[PDB]
């Protein structure tokens, strides 16, 4: 009895459309930066320059 | 442009003798046009240091 189904019996929902995905992505940081801290930055001169007196 | 040339000679008369006869020969001559290019071509920097002066 039961005839046939015709399609192969699955499940129905795929694991996509199941998935959230968070906003942001997440980056690698490398070595700190702390020249600015202990001396500081000075914006005085201009670019195609040469020397600073 | 093109040339004429045209040619003919003359002799004695005569009741039955045979009638001379005249023509012409034309010829061209011809001229080609030739050109030329020149270029520029500026850096930044080149521009930067160029009006520093």
């Amino acid at each position: 009895n039961f005839t046939a189904p015709v399609t192969t019996p699955s499940i129905p929902t795929p694991i996509q459309f199941l998935q959230t995905w968070l906003p942001g992505f997440v980056k690698v940081m490398t070595a700190a930066r702390k020249i600015d801290e202990i001396i500081g930055i000075d914006t005085v001169g201009s670019w195609e320059d040469q020397e600073i007196v | 442009q093109g040339i004429v040339e045209p040619a003919g000679t003359a002799v004695e008369y005569g009741d039955h003798t045979n009638i001379p006869l005249t023509s012409w020969n034309a010829n061209f001559e011809r001229r080609t046009i030739v050109r030329g290019e020149l270029g520029m071509m500026v850096g930044t920097l080149e521009e930067g240091r160029a009006s520093a002066i």
